[PDB]
């Protein structure tokens, strides 16, 4: 019941390695949050092969922790850790990774 | 420069004539931490009154090298003078004239050394290193090996005196030439095993690793810390770089000597990834203080200004001592007038101070997921640390209860026989 | 318990004052509400403190809140300070207690005032102008700021200032792009930007390490490069003074001929204890050392200790600022180096100061990841999409500050009121705060010239706050003076009724001044030790 | 007069102040003096 969350959403909308078992503590903790959580997420997966074109309220195991999709976005131009010569001209600009 | 104030760089003159970077150099009153208690180093400079300007070319070459004062009495074996007993006549008197004309001369006292009976008669030493035999032939050019690995050994064993810093010791507290270079306690530190040693020494370091470390004592693998970091922002950073490229070519030919059940380089160990359940945790204690610096998987900097904890000489050791001395002490080196800091986290630290039990979760943490995993840290193992390392069995002696047992033995023997 | 002199709050001044004595000599004893805490602690909170509260500066959940003395937090609040009057948002300044006081949690900025401001009224007549002068107190400041280790742009000459009789002891770190950036374009719009003095260090100091840009200088640095009053309390405790945590002084026991003699402090579980010594000190804040003297009303004093002028609690000040928050056209990549590292200083003297007070401009350099994160999420963007705008949003984030002068009124007062207690039953200081018509149009030019930055900067979904936003550092209270009736403290650290009572932190600030300013707290603290000195010499 | 300390109801739990001779009632002490008559034998050679 913790490969199903894993693999929830996508590949692409996510993340391409793993967790790194955040996502156990994360399933973990939403046990009291929703007992129906583990019921809704296992259906998932055959919609897509209703939920979220008017369904949204299951996109609260997506939002959360901030985890905004992280190990961030640009994790190479801001800090939260580097060295000291921060500054190397902004690095890149756009590029996602 | 002058050719004598090249060897005086070189032969770590000036590192314990100063009391640290206030003091003036070469002036004396540096406190140099021993088992028996503290030697402070007498002035230098050549005062007429309360220096060494009366000091001739005789009798200075037999301070230096011999160890005997202008009194008479019996310089103590903290000088490295069974190291520079090798050194040169041709090179000692070049010393002197560096001393009489560069360094201004300073009328100003040093602390004198108190150590406990029976270390505070200074004449008890003459027996002390007939028993360790200094003697000592002077150095001459050898002629089996080509004319760099000559200048290595010169710089090593007698000129930076590298030998009395890393080699061990007995129970009379001597140079042990069986186990040559093979690392020892020193005091908190530890200087490592630097033989030629695949997997137990340095010899599976690439050798420009090892003259870039002893250049500047900052390397990917390993950085230098401690005693080191007074070593190489003193002498060695100021070296020529044949000269150490020299002493890369001798510590090439040094023969190997295994410690007890090592069986992969301490910089080759790998480290295992692992992370903290977002006191008194491994996991959780180290990311309060190091995540920030070094990062959580140990990796350390992007670039290499701040180590990485894995793979890593500092936590590779099977002894623990560099890496409880990091902690306890912090690291601070000099290079070319730009100094990198780590801070203490002792008792007495500034920034965050670590209990010893403290100290030892962070280690057996370090040392399980980043250092070697056959080591492991007691929560006593980082107290001896901060009291100077472990008793040698000698300073045992040092204490007024000892003497007074041993002196009713003595007299027992003399009612005996009669 | 006995000592020699008693120092009450182990926060910068208390700490700063109490290193000095011992080295000194003479045995200190310092006394703080707050416990013993520990950096890393703090730290492990932050990282493990609920992200919303980084996008909206939060510095005291960190913090952990004890129950008997809790410190103001400002997330759905305690209510241990209650504000009020037409501005009270302005005073929403909050404080951290506990060892190293609420200097364990600064912006490092540390400054020198303009040798205008300490003759404030004998040069614009308006206020109540420093006992001393700039001369006066400049060996101080020197002083200080080697003891915390400050930074400096030495080598560039800047703008009307502060004249130096020795450089500072580092040198400015150099700027990131975000800094480079706001600093070249508000040159092409009219506006001199200026590196900010910052307890930081540039290179390694006093055994602390050099500064990696952690960006986390408010409410806590993982490593320790900026300065903390923890620092000094860890030196004064290590040279021989004596600290106990957990002592909340409330009263003191005073005599006919005002000089002090004993104090009285609650542990959190009411225990009463009493402590003689020769010369007692207090140093808590700006906004607990009037409520101390309020709450320590004795037989002698009914209106409160040393106030035989009535002016403890009056003349608060605390620079009031407008913040800003928008995206930029261009990416600023404001984060940086330290959280505030540039300021515009060309508004910090003028003939204008009679009439408004003197803006200074100048932005926050925090990570903008946590806000420009949940800010895209609240879009409701999901996936690459999502990537896009939280680059977009981090990378273009820009938060801008604009502090004022606000001038002492006595109408402002710090009655401790009685319908809201604490555990130990002390009353919770209230500040009712106004502005005036000053800091009004102060204002309104600073709200000009902040529109004038984000049409150069091209800003989009501007939001400037409609109220006068805190600055932490609290102002006045008890307000110096040469004459006794008008003044309550005088010109050496000292409360003019209690000869025996010396009294150095920010209540003792005469002038509120242009800038982030808690080294005039330290160096008026270091001013009070020589008082200790003659005092018992 | 009298007085008692913290440490003075710690020797009365563990027998009471220890006599001088049983000081040499350990296996240091014996080895310490096994040594000084080492010396004798040598020194008289
Ligand atoms: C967000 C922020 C921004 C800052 N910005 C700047 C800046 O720009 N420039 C700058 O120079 N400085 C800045 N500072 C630093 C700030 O000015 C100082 O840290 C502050 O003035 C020092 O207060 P303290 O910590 O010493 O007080 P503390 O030491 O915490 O005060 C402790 C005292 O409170 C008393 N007390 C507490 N509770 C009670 C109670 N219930 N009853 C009785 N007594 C009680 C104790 O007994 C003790 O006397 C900033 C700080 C913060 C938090
Ligand atoms: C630190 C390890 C030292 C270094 C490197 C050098 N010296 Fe030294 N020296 C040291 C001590 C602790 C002592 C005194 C202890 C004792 O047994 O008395 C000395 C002594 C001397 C003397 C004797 C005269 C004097 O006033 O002390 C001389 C002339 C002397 N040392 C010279 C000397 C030179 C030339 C060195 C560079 C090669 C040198 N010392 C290195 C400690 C240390
Ligand atoms: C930044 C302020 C640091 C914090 C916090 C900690 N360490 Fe550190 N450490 C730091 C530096 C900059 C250096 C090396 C100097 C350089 O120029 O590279 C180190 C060094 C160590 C080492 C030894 C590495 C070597 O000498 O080869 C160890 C074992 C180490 N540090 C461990 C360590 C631990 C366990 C920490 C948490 C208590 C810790 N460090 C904090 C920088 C910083
Ligand atoms: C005493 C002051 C020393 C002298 C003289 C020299 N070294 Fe040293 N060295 C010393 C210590 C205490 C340490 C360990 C620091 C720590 O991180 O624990 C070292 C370390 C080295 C190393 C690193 C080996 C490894 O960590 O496995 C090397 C290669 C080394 N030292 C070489 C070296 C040479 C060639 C010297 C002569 C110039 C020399 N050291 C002098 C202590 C001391
Ligand atoms: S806490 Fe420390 S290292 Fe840099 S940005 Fe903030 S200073």
């Amino acid at each position: 019941s913790i490969s199903d969350f894993m693999q929830l959403s996508a590949f692409a909308t996510g993340h391409k390695n793993l967790d790194l078992n955040i996502g156990s503590a994360l399933l973990l903790a939403f046990e009291a949050q929703k007992h129906d959580f583990s019921t809704q997420i296992k259906a998932l997966r055959e919609h897509i092969t209703p939920l979220h074109p008017t369904l949204i309220q299951i996109i609260r195991a997506w939002y959360s922790v901030i985890e905004d999709e992280t190990v961030y976005a640009f994790e190479k131009a801001l800090m939260y850790v580097v060295v000291i010569p921060t500054y190397a001209h902004n690095g890149p600009n756009y590029w996602v990774s | 420069i002058s050719r004598g104030h090249y060897l005086a760089i070189a032969a770590d003159c000036a590192a314990c004539h100063t009391n640290g970077r206030d003091g003036q150099f070469l002036a004396g009153g540096y406190a140099i931490s021993s088992p028996m208690g503290n030697i402070y180093s007498t002035n230098i400079t050549p005062s007429k009154t309360h220096g060494i300007g009366n000091y001739t070319l005789e009798q200075f070459s037999k301070a230096l090298r011999h160890g005997i004062r202008a009194d008479g009495a019996q310089l103590y074996p903290a000088m490295p003078y069974d190291a520079y007993n090798r050194l040169t006549d041709e090179d000692v008197k070049s010393l002197y004239a560096y001393i009489m004309t560069e360094v201004k001369p300073v009328d100003a006292p040093s602390p004198k050394t108190q150590l406990p009976f029976p270390f505070s008669i200074r004449a008890s030493l003459g027996i002390w290193k007939i028993a360790a035999r200094i003697e000592g032939k002077p150095y001459v050019f050898d002629h089996t090996h080509n004319d760099d690995w000559n200048r290595g050994r010169y710089l090593v064993d007698e000129l930076a005196h590298c030998g009395e810093c890393h080699t061990p010791r007995n129970f009379l507290l001597a140079p042990n030439q069986s186990a040559y270079l093979a690392g020892a306690d020193i005091g908190s530190w530890r200087a490592p095993n630097i033989t030629n040693a695949p997997q137990s020494g340095i010899g599976s370091w690439s050798d420009q690793d090892l003259f870039q470390y002893l250049k500047t004592g900052k390397t990917a693998h390993a950085r230098a810390a401690g005693p080191m970091a007074e070593a190489i922002e003193h002498s060695l950073q100021y070296l020529p770089d044949a000269d150490i490229s020299a002493i890369v070519t001798y510590l090439r030919s040094v023969p190997a000597k295994a410690e007890s059940g090592q069986t992969v380089a301490n910089f080759e160990h790998a480290g295992r990834p692992s992370s903290y359940s977002v006191t008194t945790d491994g996991a959780a204690l180290y990311e309060a203080v190091c995540a920030s610096c070094h990062q959580s998987d140990g990796k350390g900097s992007k670039d290499g200004y701040y180590p990485s904890l894995v793979g890593n000489t500092t936590t590779g050791q099977l002894n623990p001592n560099d890496l409880i001395a990091s902690i306890l002490y912090g690291v601070d080196r000099t290079t070319d007038n730009h100094e990198i800091l780590m801070p203490a986290f002792g008792p007495d630290s500034l920034v965050q101070p670590l209990t010893d039990e403290q100290i030892a979760t962070i280690a057996d943490y370090v040392l399980s997921h980043f250092g070697n995993a056959q080591a492991t840290v007691s929560a006593d193992a980082v107290k001896q640390v901060r009291a100077g390392g472990k008793q040698v069995p000698l300073a045992k002696l040092a204490s007024p209860g000892v003497m007074l047992l041993l002196g009713t033995g003595g007299i027992l023997g003399a009612i005996l026989v009669v | 318990l006995s000592a020699d002199v008693v120092i009450i709050g182990a926060g910068i001044c208390g700490s700063l004052l109490a290193h000095k004595l011992v080295r000194n000599g003479l045995s200190v004893l310092l006394l703080d509400a707050g416990p013993r805490r520990d950096r890393s602690q703090i730290v492990e909170n932050w990282r493990n403190m609920p992200p919303d509260n980084k996008s909206q500066y939060d510095y005291a959940t960190p913090y952990p809140s004890v129950p008997w003395a809790p410190h103001t937090n400002y997330f759905p609040d305690n209510n241990y300070l209650i504000v009020k009057g037409p501005d009270r948002t302005a005073y929403k300044q909050g404080i951290i207690k506990g060892v190293g006081g609420t200097t364990w949690h600064w912006a490092a900025s540390s400054w020198r005032y303009l040798p205008n401001d300490f003759k404030l009224h004998s040069t614009y007549g308006v206020g109540r102008d420093y006992a001393m002068s700039y001369d006066e107190l400049e060996p101080y400041y020197y002083e200080a700021e080697c003891e915390m280790g400050v930074m400096g742009p030495n080598g560039e000459e800047i703008t009307p200032s502060a004249p130096r009789q020795n450089p500072w002891p580092m040198t400015s770190m150099p700027y990131g792009y975000g800094d480079r950036t706001f600093t070249e374009i508000v040159s092409k719009l009219g506006f001199s930007n200026t590196p900010v003095p910052q307890a930081r260090n540039s290179r390694p100091y006093d055994g602390r390490p050099q500064c990696c840009g952690n960006n986390n200088c408010m409410p806590i640095c993982p490593i320790g490069a900026m300065y903390n009053g923890v620092y000094a309390a860890i030196k004064a405790e290590k040279l021989g003074a004596k600290i106990i945590p957990n002592a909340v002084v409330y009263a003191m026991e005073t005599d006919a001929k005002n000089r002090i003699t004993a104090i009285s402090f609650y542990d959190p579980d009411k225990q009463s204890h009493r402590v003689v010594a020769k010369t007692f000190v207090i140093a808590a804040n700006g906004i607990e050392t009037p409520k101390l003297l309020l709450l320590a009303a004795n037989d002698r004093n009914p209106h409160g200790i040393a106030n035989s002028s009535d002016l403890v609690g009056r003349n608060m000040m605390d620079h009031p600022g407008i913040g800003m928050s928008f995206q930029s056209a261009e990416p600023i990549w404001a984060g940086g180096g330290s959280v505030q590292m540039s300021s515009i200083t060309n508004f910090r003297d003028g003939d204008f100061r009679s009439e408004y007070a003197a803006t200074q401009i100048g932005y926050n350099n925090t990570a903008q990841n946590s806000r420009a994160g949940m800010k895209a999420l609240s879009m409701g963007l999901v996936g690459k999409k999502l990537d896009e705008e939280i680059r977009r949003r981090t990378a273009h984030g820009v938060d801008i500050y604009a502090n004022h002068e606000v001038l002492p009124d006595p109408n402002n007062r710090l009655v401790l009121s009685k319908d809201y207690k604490d555990a130990l039953g002390i009353p919770h200081p209230e500040v009712t705060y106004d502005v005036g018509e000053y800091v009004r149009k102060s204002a309104a030019i600073s709200r000009q010239r902040l529109m004038d930055i984000a049409k150069a900067m091209g800003g989009t979904e501007i939001e400037m706050t409609p109220y006068f936003t805190p600055n932490n550092h609290i102002t006045g209270g008890t307000i110096m003076g040469h004459d006794p009736r008008d003044s309550v403290v005088d010109k050496w650290l000292r409360t003019h009724d209690h000869s025996n009572l010396f009294l150095a932190t920010g209540a003792t600030m005469a002038a509120s001044g242009t800038v982030n300013s808690t080294l005039t707290m330290a160096a008026l603290s270091l001013r009070a030790a020589d008082a200790i000195l003659n005092d018992l010499k």
